[PDB]
Formats: structure tokens, C-alpha cells, sequence
């Protein structure tokens, strides 16, 4: 399963 | 940029009339597009298909196109690759000991 | 033995028209099990392994939304990075991310990792502490100066350490069968003479799995690296992988060169000779 952290650069 | 590595190769041991897949593994390219074909005779084979893309520590794509085929004694088999690294497309023809 | 679950990722810019092309695909070891394509007509996360399609309705829509929501981070991170570089509108960039999780023989934790690179080169990646980021350049600098602040390695090592280590355990178990066997290579040799007093003997491994594999040869009970030739392991297309190493000899002297096979498969590494009546 995926992670659901979203962190743009 | 870095330019494709190349393998041509069957999945099973060739035998001459005895079915097995025909695998061109591209590797160690980037950027991603690329263009690979699988041929018999010189011609472009139809129903290819290939890997999702994926790629190495060093960041570089991979990819294996295949088919099925038959070896015989009298049909050559090779995989042609066009990338931007590329001035002209690079053959490299199927040999059953490699 | 030790396992692992990794994703993949690349999105690559088509500045002419619409979305970037977007590739997700997920591995336990070197298995495939998950794929994402934007070009695939589903837009859905789909299997590519027997034991994943026992995962109910709930398991593929939340896939497909966390892998829809990395698609537009990945948009969003194109048009950041052509922008921190003074790039034009014009050319295609691409991002690739590599995230996952290794777990020793008793299944526990062993090291995380989460990657990043811009156009092929590092960009920033989570240190081994989990706490951390390696900034390969200024503007991966700025990034891990926005990272700090929000509290992202703090989130990225509860998911590495504690989520990804439990679904890796539980595919490890639904996925038995042949994600915890392993098959040892299927060894020959073949003999290709180059002249009528020199040949090249090729030791061949095939059909095996994982795919880490050491094949060195030897002359006389010593390494030899003179005149031989070493393919990079490659995929059968079955799910095993294949390599071979061979070695120019004198022809006649065929009995002092030997092949080592070392693989997890083989209790005892394997040593093969040319048998010469073939
Ligand atoms: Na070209
Ligand atoms: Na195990
Ligand atoms: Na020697
Ligand atoms: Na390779």
C-alpha cells in the first residue's frame, strides 16, 4: 500500500 | 542523456521449430521515450508488448519488449531502438547463444 | 530470507498538449504486484500479481485516489521545478520518485528510503535517520527548507517504519506461494569455438529468483577477469531472470576454468566445468 503524504517541492 | 544498453534474447533455449518469446531489453537511458521494435526478416512484428516503466539507482529506465515466436534455420530475428541519443536506429540482431 | 516494498514513479511533461505521463509501479522483492498508467483507459490502480486480487473493493479505491493525488503532485512539481531553474515553457522534464521499505529474516524493520530526482540527477532524498534530507543543489535546498517546516520526514518515517513494513508482511503472507520461494538458477554450460585452437565457454544461469546472482570464473582455483565478458542479469519475462559470463580460452584447456554460482536459492555456491565429450 501506498503512502498518502502529499508534499509538493 | 544516456543511451540505451541493448539485449536480444529468447526466454527458453532455442530450438528450431519449437515455440518460445522473443525479449529485447532496453536499459540504462534517460530521458524515458523511446522507440523499440521487434523484427523478423527485417520487418516490423505486430503484436509486441512491453513492461511498465521502470528504473535503477543511478535514475535510468528499463524496459522488456516481447513476443512470441518460432527460431527456424532460415529466419533472422533482431530488435531496433530509436532514442534521442541517437543519430540513427541501432540494430542489434538475435543470436541464440547470447 | 530479507524482503522489501518499493513504488516507483515517473511523470514526465508534454508541454504541447494536456497532463504529463505518469507511471506508478508497485514491487514486493523483484515482483511486480500494482501498476498506474495515465494513458490506460481504467484510471484505476490495477493488479499484476495472482495474490493482490484477493484485496477487496475498498483496497483499489484507495490506491487509485493516493496514486491519482501523486499524478498531481508530480504536475505540480513540474511547473515548480521549471521555475527554480529558469526553464523554458517549450521543453519536457521529468520526475521519478522511489519510496519503500526493507525488512530482515524475522520480518522487521530494517531501513527506509524516499528519492527524488529532476531530469535524470539527484534532487532530495530522505536520509537513513528518516529525520533528514541530502539537498543536491539550491534549489533542492529551498525544498527541504519548505520540507522542515511541514513536518514531512516526520510523516514519511511513520508510513516507512510502520505502515509500509505491515503491508509488506501481510502480501508477504497472501503471496506465500512464491513470494517466500526461491528458485535457484538452472546452470550450463555451452562451448562456441572462435578458431581451431580458441573457444569461448559461456556459464549460464536461468530461470531464477530474486534476481541477485554472482557468477565469477576461475582458472586454476584463481579469479580470472582476463577475456571474459559478463551480461547485466535481465528479465526472462516469466518472472525469473536469466545473466551469463564466459571466458576465451585455449582450446585443449578447457578443464582449468571453472564457473562459481553464489545465489540465495543455493545452499552451497555451485561450480561447473566444460563436460568436453559434448
Ligand atoms: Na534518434
Ligand atoms: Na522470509
Ligand atoms: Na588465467
Ligand atoms: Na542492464
Amino acid at each position: 500500500g501506498m503512502s498518502r503524504i502529499g508534499m509538493e517541492v | 542523456q544516456r543511451t540505451p544498453k541493448i539485449q536480444v534474447y529468447s526466454r527458453h533455449p532455442a530450438e528450431n521449430g519449437k515455440s518460445n518469446f522473443l525479449n529485447c531489453y532496453v536499459s540504462g537511458f534517460h530521458p524515458s521515450d523511446i522507440e523499440v521494435d521487434l523484427l523478423k526478416n527485417g520487418e516490423r512484428i505486430e503484436k509486441v508488448e512491453h513492461s511498465d516503466l521502470s528504473f535503477s539507482k543511478d535514475w535510468s529506465f528499463y524496459l522488456l519488449y516481447y513476443t512470441e515466436f518460432t527460431p527456424t534455420e532460415k529466419d533472422e530475428y533482431a530488435c531496433r531502438v530509436n532514442h534521442v541519443t541517437l543519430s540513427q536506429p541501432k540494430i542489434v540482431k538475435w543470436d541464440r547463444d547470447m | 530470507g530479507s524482503h522489501s516494498m518499493r513504488y516507483f514513479f515517473t511523470s514526465v511533461s508534454r508541454p504541447g498538449r494536456g497532463e504529463p505521463r505518469f507511471i506508478a509501479v508497485g514491487y514486493v522483492d523483484d515482483t511486480q504486484f500494482v501498476r498506474f498508467d495515465s494513458d490506460a483507459a481504467s484510471q484505476r490502480m490495477e493488479p499484476r500479481a495472482p495474490w493482490i486480487e484477493q484485496e477487496g473493493p475498498e483496497y483499489w479505491d484507495g490506491e487509485t485516489r493516493k496514486v491519482k493525488a501523486h499524478s498531481q503532485t508530480h504536475r505540480v512539481d513540474l511547473g515548480t521545478l521549471r521555475g527554480y531553474y529558469n526553464q523554458s515553457e517549450a521543453g519536457s522534464h521529468t520526475v521519478q520518485r522511489m519510496y519503500g521499505c526493507d525488512v530482515g529474516s524475522d520480518w522487521r524493520f530494517l531501513r527506509g528510503y524516499h528519492q527524488y530526482a529532476y531530469d535524470g540527477k539527484d534532487y532530495i532524498a530522505l536520509k537513513e535517520d528518516l529525520r533528514s534530507w541530502t539537498a543536491a543543489d539550491m534549489a533542492a535546498q529551498t525544498t527541504k527548507h519548505k520540507w522542515e517546516a511541514a513536518h514531512v520526514a516526520e510523516q514519511l518515517r511513520a508510513y516507512l517504519e510502520g505502515t509500509c513494513v505491515e503491508w509488506l508482511r501481510r502480501y508477504l503472507e497472501n503471496g506465500k506461494e512464491t513470494l517466500q520461494r526461491t528458485d535457484a538458477p538452472k546452470t550450463h554450460m555451452t562451448h562456441h569455438a572462435v578458431s581451431d585452437h580458441e573457444a569461448t565457454l559461456r556459464c549460464w544461469a536461468l530461470s531464477f529468483y530474486p534476481a541477485e546472482i554472482t557468477l565469477t570464473w576461475q582458472r586454476d582455483g584463481e579469479d580470472q577477469t582476463q577475456d571474459t565478458e559478463l551480461v547485466e542479469t535481465r528479465p526472462a519475462g516469466d518472472g525469473t531472470f536469466q545473466k551469463w559470463v564466459a571466458v576465451v580460452v585455449p582450446s585443449g584447456q578447457e578443464q582449468r576454468y571453472t564457473c562459481h554460482v553464489q545465489h540465495e536459492g543455493l545452499p552451497k555456491p555451485l561450480t561447473l566445468r566444460w563436460e568436453p565429450s559434448s
